């Protein structure tokens, strides 16, 4: 592993196209990104996939799972935050 | 991250490291406010783990980092460990993070926000750079 | 596949 | 939220 924090830019994929790689493993609460010459990898899990919207960085994905060899030609799979944000808000409001 | 590059120090101020009691980094997370961190459910965080905020170089002794204790782990009730679906956990911190130039929150989307295929986004972390 |  | 004090450089 690296001592220093790394970054990479990468494109979002559609779930329909991501299914060409991963088949029925892709569910509606997942979003794929990458296959572009970079990959998230072991130890990145839980961290952010952020996209800029109206000038602010917004959490779109949570690093989840992908290739056991971190192949840069296969998309990574991230938890899809839009599918999960209502639960986040309910949890914060109640605690 | 394989084939990424080094970040500018402090430029991703919501990024945290989750470390076990031995000091081993095992997962990332993101600050969403001073009291709460979002991470993956499959990271298996417990209240014995530590949230480290404000870090750039895990090999440095000179950074002004914040080591924050975890009060409670909220695993999403829809998380399915068999399929790794709904892979999200919230961590409520025992001690609030102190926001600064190098420590601050990421925004959350609305449930109805659209992020189109082909949009270029960014990911960050201290994961492996080579398998 | 593998958790990340 | 979402606006770092130290700007990232990509």
């Amino acid at each position: 592993t690296p001592d220093r924090l790394q970054q990479a830019s990468l494109p979002l994929l559609s779930n329909t196209n991501c299914k060409k790689y991963w088949g029925t493993k892709i569910k509606d609460a997942m979003i794929c990104a990458g296959a572009s010459g970079v990959s998230s990898c072991m130890g990145d899990s839980g961290g952010p996939l952020v996209c800029k919207k109206n000038g602010a960085w917004t959490l779109v994905g949570i690093v989840s799972w992908g290739s056991s060899t971190c192949s840069t030609s296969t998309p990574g799979v991230y938890a899809r935050v839009t599918a999960l944000v209502n639960w986040v808000q309910q949890t914060l409001a109640a605690n | 991250i394989v084939n990424g590059e080094e970040a500018v120090p402090g430029s991703w101020p919501w990024q945290v490291s989750l470390q076990d009691k031995t000091g081993f980094h095992f997962c990332g997370g993101s600050l969403i406010n001073e009291n709460w961190v979002v991470t993956a459910a499959h990271c298996g965080v417990t209240t014995s783990d530590v949230v480290v905020a404000g870090e750039f170089d895990q090999g440095s002794s000179s950074e002004k980092i914040q080591k924050l204790k975890i009060a409670k782990v909220f695993k999403n009730s829809k998380y399915n460990s068999l399929t790794i679906n709904n892979d999200i956990t919230l961590l409520k911190l025992s001690t609030a993070a102190s926001f600064s130039q190098t420590v601050s929150a990421v925004c959350l989307p609305s449930a109805s926000d659209d992020f189109a295929a082909g949009t270029t986004c960014v990911t960050t972390g201290w994961g492996l750079t080579r398998y | 596949s593998w958790p990340w | 939220c979402g606006v770092p004090a130290i700007q990232p450089v990509l």
